[PDB]
């Protein structure tokens, strides 16, 4: 029952074209699935990493961004300093 | 930016290539391969063999040296040393500056800035505000960060830091015209608590992001502002903003002019005879009208 989407995450020169899906018992993907698969990724705290999708702002963290309007070919600018703790 | 539909053929690589993102990858290509790209250093620009102000300059000038390269340790390494030393108000465009370092560069310029972002000096944190401004000016983004990036600073309650906002939003969206940004900014353009400059800021910015659009909702916020305003405090040397912003909106068009004109008329003279003037020939430019 994975509520597969695809979105293109750029940063840093460096760019992403993820298969996420929803994990955290949700429907669709949500800001929590994005920002677990981006700590995965990377390692960045939800406090001062910054996803930019179509020029909006990511602010609440229970904002369901597949309301908002994530879709195929969707792409998104993930902001922040890469920490190895 | 021409705003179509996917439906045509290789449309990514259409609105890549219109959006200028490989502009920035090909210019440091090219500079790499004529071998223009080592940071040219501003004292050596001076030929020293022989304050605060002058320091300011030789930054802005390394900064316009290495422009849209994002090359520069100068203002990267010892950034916050210098803007440390620096004294005043020349944080804000020593940040600015490094903005226009990392211009079209979208991924590095973001990452380079976020972490003076959280600045303390209000100068410096608007300064950085205005960077990330410069660095998405001109090249455009399929999500655009600067909308999202810009969210509290673009209304925010402090002059610095919403002058810095609302310059990069202009600078961003230049030539964009689009509606959100505009429905967003001209609300801004409405506010009462910002400063003279500040609303001419943010005529300058509504007019460069709306340039030979004949925005009219644009131009009635700005005669509006303008009536608003008493005439004694507007004439005195800020309000020569919004005459600019009403020439960009109608740029290369003319002839419908004596409407704006007429409707400017109500104003006295002092400010009147400066802004017709301005206005007809923004709208007039590249005409040859004798």
């Amino acid at each position: 029952a994975a509520a597969g989407l695809t979105v293109t995450v750029t940063h840093s020169n460096e760019k992403h074209d993820l298969h996420v899906t929803s994990q955290q018992g949700s429907s669709e993907p949500v800001v929590q699935d994005l920002a677990q698969v981006v700590e995965e990724v990377i390692g960045v705290p939800q406090s001062f990493q910054k996803l930019i999708f179509k020029g909006k702002s990511l602010k609440e963290m229970e904002t369901p961004l597949s309301a908002l309007g994530i879709q195929d070919g969707c792409r998104v600018m993930l902001i922040g300093k890469k920490n190895s703790p | 930016f021409l705003e179509l539909s996917e439906d045509v053929e290789e449309y990514e690589d259409l609105t890549e290539i219109m959006s200028n993102v490989q502009l920035n990858s090909n210019f440091l290509a090219l500079a790499r391969e004529l071998d223009i790209m080592e940071p040219k250093v501003p004292d050596d620009i001076y030929k020293t063999h022989l304050s605060a102000r002058m320091n300011l300059a030789s930054s802005f000038v390394n900064g316009f040296v290495n422009a849209a390269f994002g090359q520069d340790k100068l203002l990267t390494d010892d950034g916050n040393k210098w803007l440390y030393k620096n004294k005043d108000h020349g944080m804000l465009s020593a940040a600015a500056s490094l903005g226009m370092i990392l211009l079209w560069d979208v991924d590095g310029g973001l990452t380079q800035i976020d972490k003076y972002l959280y600045s303390s000096e209000d100068y410096i944190k608007s300064g950085a505000l205005l960077a990330c401004g410069i660095v998405n000016s001109g090249v455009r983004n399929e999500c655009d960060p600067a909308l999202a990036l810009l969210s509290d600073y673009v209304l925010h309650n402090s002059n610095t830091m919403r002058l810095g906002s609302i310059f990069g939003l202009g600078l961003a969206y230049a030539g964009s015209n689009r509606e959100d940004v505009l429905t967003l900014l001209l609300p801004v353009m409405g506010d009462s608590k910002s400063s003279m400059e500040v609303a001419g800021v943010t005529a300058l910015a509504c007019g460069m992001i709306a340039v030979g659009s004949c925005n009219g909702d644009v131009t009635s916020t700005i005669l509006q502002t303008i009536m608003e305003k008493s005439e004694t405090e507007l004439k005195d040397t800020y309000a020569r903003w919004l005459p600019l912003g009403l020439g960009l909106n109608h740029l290369g068009k003319g002839e419908a002019i004596e409407a704006i004109l007429a409707a400017l008329e109500v104003v006295s003279e002092p400010f009147r005879s400066f802004a017709n003037t301005l206005v007809d020939v923004c709208a007039y430019a590249g005409s040859g009208n004798v």
